[PDB]
RNA sequence: CAGGUCUGUGAUGCCCUCAGACGCCCUGGGCCGCACGCGCGCUACACUGGCGGGGCCAGCCGGCGCCCGCCAGGACGCGCGGAGCCCCCGCCGUGGCCGGGACCGCGGGCUGGAACGCCCCCGCGCACCAGGAAUGUCUUGUAGGCGCCCGCCCCCACCGCG
């Protein structure tokens, strides 16, 4: 039934943990982080330009 | 040292000048059937020159050339191995090779491969890009 | 007409397991290295009610998505359409054809078809 | 490599007063130096003889100028990490060019031979200021930049 | 009273951290502190592309957050490391995680 | 040192001497058709590089001493450059099974003693080494 | 093109002597040039001169080896 | 003090009154290899050791970019054979060989309005001195490329043909050319 | 500045789609198909070079032992480790050759639900023998030569950040 077929694993789903998105999510350290929405929030985490 | 200018053997006048190894690469895909050194165990001296070779040397040089295990040298050193339609890893030179392509390449007509129509019309299969650069003179191919 | 050394019909008569000893790298880990899905299975299983045991010799046809399905020796002789994608394209299994994937053997290309 | 959290720990004090140091872009030659017989050991290998052939003359090239016999008497644990083989050798021949002269006490004579060593080779007693370059994001090097297509 | 403790202190701001430091240092006194550990700061390094589209310059722009850890060691009872924590001044976003 | 006070290259030749002459580490003979390592296009036609590889083999075993080395690890000094692709040359260090087979020799010719992780030279193998390397000189 | 590359010298192997001894100096592709032969082969040549004590080895290297003879006069 | 320890470094000499304050051989040094700023300020490089500047001009065409120990090595080759042939000093004959291998004469538009012609010009003696490092370095580069004879054996003969001034050495013949274009719109 | 992004954004006007959805899943293929013209790169065009050994020097910042296998890889275990170039000796001897490595014929492997990805070995041996008109980048640790790291990464880079 669709509930036996519903999202069947097929991949894993990696968003931006600020914006959900799929694309660029980022895995270089800890931070699941899209890469534009990271520039937006770069500053809270204290990340900072040289 | 009495010398064969050109050595006929195996269907390729074999320059005397040369390196053995170099010199037998000439021979088709023989010269490299020993992965370009494997007479040195089984016969002749690896660095002796080409028109250094004697008859004996010949001889000797040919029986492992035509047979694998005469010394015992593994699958990994010949060329087919599974073999679709032999089931033997004999390595495959001389005439045979030129025979081979086609022989696969009528098996690969035969059978309604993808890989064989790309065959049969010349184009390339994979090699990721292909409109690009594939291009050699206003055509690919 | 002798494949792996076999006259012919000698290969036709196994199973995978009887043939994979004598098999190529990639049909060794597939079969026996890694195992195959049950869906999968369930096409075997759609043969062996569609074999001799299916009634007449007229073709039962058989049309499957799925495309990368090493073939055994029991579909030798055997003729099925496989989705490219958009047409389910008969293809003869045939002892050349076993002992490597049924996804090549049906084409989903257009062959280029250039020259325009 | 460069730099490590002990100086020098293969060999440790053992009449070794005299510590000096010769730097040359990313080389540094830790120095451990005694007054012992006269020969020198660099990494553990003698320092008259060196792998490289065209640099043993240059590793050599301070020691006849200020004083072989002056050198002669001081035994050297000098210890070069990180940097080139090139880099090192220019880094131990300043840390030699500078052990000696620690060592010898500073005196007119020895200001004599610290100025004829200066003067013969510069930068001898001097680390190299330069130091390698950042790339930035215009091209593959710190001024190279990528090829203009469309001008 | 001799079991051994070891302390980390993780900052942000080199600064804030640098101030437990001292604080540490001062009420180290009372239960013979060691000296502190300044360890080499592994940077969480961020180059992203500042265009959020194509167009233009490939640009670079690029965000390090260095994080700065301090390492205690004192061989003193629970008690007693329990009352240097808590004395020594606190500053927010400063972390101390105590390991046995 | 002495092993230093000897040029390391006249050390290498002599003792694949040394190690033939002497009947030590014994060549395997089924080196004969290995290639040194992945990088390597063309092969060893040397004819004696068993013997070669061995000598450096065992000097470098002397010369780290009590730091201990391991199979992978021999062959990280041993890296070269692997060309003949259209991608540019990237570092390739050696087949293990060669480098294990001159390991497992010292172990019975007492030249080896296991250590934490990677074995470590002997004693009995230290003195034979540096013996040769004063003798040598 | 120098193509004979097997000691082929078998009645000019005194005439390929003169010629390397007219020389004061030589060099193994010199050699090559000069005459009609491999470098290769003078590699070989060069080894019986060296020996028997007709020419001296004043720079050496797996890339350029130079041979000056001793006397000759 | 020997120029590679070999080759006895003496009181070298320089024939040229122009080419006299801009070549160097009182620092010449065993190895040049010398790891100097010969390449600041705009004059530092007239104080440099002759034989470096053409050890440095030896590493060129991005085949050999950065190699000067490989450079040194034909440089030091490449003096055993000059000394071999002329059995004198090759820093002798190396400081002969680059004064007269230097174009005396250059020409230059001198922005005259549009006319591009180019009207002749004196030449700077530190310039003549680079030239004159150049010329027998690129054209020991030309006699080799695919030839038998190897750089080595090419760079002694450069030298020892430019020396002479015979016209075959690619160093004169530049010379000689560069004049000629020089009186022809003098 | 009508530069570009509504396809990063519980960003967003307004129209369209809305249950046979432009919701959302499931399958297989697509974006990688090539008569073509072009942009960014890579590897070449060899002796200042390849190739066989011998030494061995790094930074960003980072771990390994044991055995099996031609490698590839894997099993086993555990607390840790490190380039090229270059240098020294050999081979080739100016030959599209021992320059160069392009497709394809197999074979052995990996990540994988799955190659249609990658890897290695044994064949093969593509043009190019230095690029026309044109233009680009570039000044001290600089250009270039030469490797390594990291990103996206199931696997993968010739790419970019370094």
């Amino acid at each position: 039934m669709r509930e036996t077929e519903f999202c069947t694993h097929i991949a894993h789903k990696r968003e931006c943990r600020i914006c959900g998105n799929y694309n660029s999510v980022y895995r270089k350290y800890g931070l699941f982080i899209c890469r534009r929405c990271f520039k937006e929030n770069a500053g809270k985490i204290g990340f900072v330009k040289l | 040292n009495d010398y064969r200018d050109l050595l006929r053997m195996f269907n390729t006048n074999i320059q005397g000048k040369v390196v053995l190894e170099c010199a037998l690469v000439g021979i088709k895909g023989i010269g490299r059937r020993f992965a370009n050194v494997a007479l040195k165990k089984a016969n002749i001296d690896v660095h002796k020159r080409a028109g250094e070779l004697t008859a004996a040397e010949e001889d000797a040089l040919m029986k492992v050339l035509e047979d694998p295990l005469s010394h015992g040298i593994p699958a990994w050193m010949l060329n087919r191995n599974n073999d679709f339609e032999s089931g033997k890893d004999m390595h495959i030179l001389v005439n045979t090779i030129a025979s081979t392509h086609r022989a696969d390449l009528e098996r690969l007509r035969k059978t309604r491969c993808e890989r064989g129509v790309r065959h049969h019309h010349n184009l390339k299969v994979r090699g990721q890009h292909t409109k690009s650069t594939g291009r050699r003179g206003h055509v690919v191919g | 007409p002798n494949f792996r050394g076999v006259e012919v019909e000698k290969l036709a008569t196994m199973k995978i397991t009887d043939i994979l000893p004598k098999l190529n790298a990639r049909c060794r880990r597939r079969i026996g290295k890694h195992g195959l899905s049950m869906k999968h299975l369930r096409f075997v299983n759609k043969l062996r009610l569609r074999r001799a045991a299916q009634p007449s010799q007229k073709p039962k046809i058989v049309r499957t998505h799925l495309r990368d399905m090493i073939i055994f020796p029991e579909m030798i002789g055997m003729t099925v359409s496989v989705y490219n994608g958009r047409q389910f394209i008969p293809v003869e299994i045939k002892p050349p054809m076993v002992g490597r994937a049924l996804r090549e053997y049906s084409m989903s290309y257009k062959i280029v078809s250039h020259g325009k | 490599d460069l730099l490590e959290r002990n100086d020098i720990e293969v060999r440790e004090r053992d009449k070794y007063t005299v510590h000096t140091l010769g730097k040359k872009k990313n080389s540094v030659a830790v120095a451990f130096v005694k007054a012992g017989k006269g020969d020198i050991l660099v990494n553990n290998v003698p320092l008259a003889l060196v792998r490289p052939e065209i640099l043993r003359t240059k590793v050599s090239e301070p020691i006849m100028i200020l004083g072989e016999s002056l050198f002669k008497g001081l035994d050297m644990n000098i210890k070069v990490a990180g940097g080139g083989h090139v880099s090192q050798i220019y880094a131990v021949r300043q840390a030699i060019s500078r052990g000696v002269l620690a060592s010898v006490k500073d005196e007119a004579a020895r200001s004599e031979l610290r100025a004829k060593l200066v003067s013969y080779d510069r930068q001898l007693v001097v680390s190299d200021p330069r130091r390698c370059e950042a790339k930035k994001f215009g091209g593959r090097g710190a001024r190279a930049r990528r090829q203009k297509s469309y001008r | 009273m001799h079991q051994k403790y070891t302390i980390i202190v993780v900052g942000k701001d080199l600064k804030l951290v640098e101030r437990y430091v001292k604080s540490i240092v001062k009420e180290g006194r009372a239960f013979g502190i060691s000296g502190p550990c300044r360890a080499p700061v592994r940077r969480l390094t961020i180059t992203t592309r500042k265009s959020p589209c194509g167009e233009g310059t490939n640009t670079w722009h690029r965000f390090e957050l260095r994080m700065y850890k301090r390492t205690f060691w004192v061989t003193c009872g629970g008690n007693d490391i329990s009352t240097i924590l808590s004395k020594t001044v606190v500053i927010p976003g400063i972390q101390v995680t105590v390991e046995v | 040192s002495s092993v230093t006070r000897v040029p390391a290259d006249v050390f290498i030749n002599s003792f694949a001497a040394h190690l033939k002459n002497r009947g030590i580490i014994k060549c395997p003979a089924f080196t004969d058709y290995v290639k040194t390592g992945v990088s390597r296009q063309y092969a060893p036609r040397d004819a004696d590089w068993f013997y070669i590889k061995a000598a450096s083999v065992i000097r470098h075993f002397y010369i780290s001493g009590s730091h201990s080395i391991g199979v992978a690890g021999l062959a990280r000094k041993y890296s070269s450059l692997q060309k003949g692709k259209t991608t540019p040359h990237h570092t390739k260090r050696a087949s293990c099974k060669v480098i294990r087979s001159i390991v497992s020799q010292f172990l019975g010719q007492k030249l080896l003693i296991a250590g934490e992780r990677g074995r470590h030279i002997s004693p009995n193998g230290r003195k034979m080494v540096e013996d040769f390397a004063e003798g040598l000189q | 093109v120098d193509y004979p590359t097997l000691f082929a010298d078998e009645a000019a192997m005194n005439e390929a002597l003169k010629f390397i001894k007219n020389s004061k100096c030589i060099t193994h592709t010199q050699i090559c040039e000069r005459l009609r032969v491999s470098v290769a082969l003078a590699k070989r040549v060069m080894r019986q001169l060296v020996k028997s004590g007709d020419f001296a080895i004043v720079s050496k290297s797996s890339r350029m080896t130079i041979f000056k003879n001793m006397t000759k006069k | 003090v020997a120029l590679f320890n070999k080759w006895p470094l003496t009181d070298v000499k320089c024939q040229d009154e122009s080419l006299e304050a801009y070549i160097s051989i009182d620092n010449h040094s065993f190895v040049p290899h010398s790891a100097g700023r010969w390449s600041a300020k705009r004059f530092r490089k007239a104080k440099c050791p002759v034989v470096e500047r053409l050890t440095n001009s030896l590493m060129m065409h991005g085949r050999n970019s950065g190699k000067k120990l490989m450079a040194m090595k034909t440089v030091g080759e490449a003096f055993e054979l000059i000394n071999l042939y002329t059995g004198k000093n090759p820093v002798q004959v190396l400081v002969d060989a680059v004064a007269n291998s230097g174009p005396r004469e250059d020409s230059c538009r001198i922005g005259k309005g549009g006319q591009v012609r180019r009207q002749s010009v004196d030449v700077s003696p530190l310039r003549r001195v680079n030239i004159g490092i150049y010329n027998i370095a690129t054209g020991a580069r030309k006699a080799a490329f695919r030839k038998v004879r190897p750089f080595a054996e090419c760079l002694a003969e450069e030298i020892m043909n430019a020396a002479a001034g015979a016209d075959k050495s690619y160093a004169i013949s530049q010379r000689n050319s560069v004049e000629r274009i020089a009186v022809s719109n003098r």
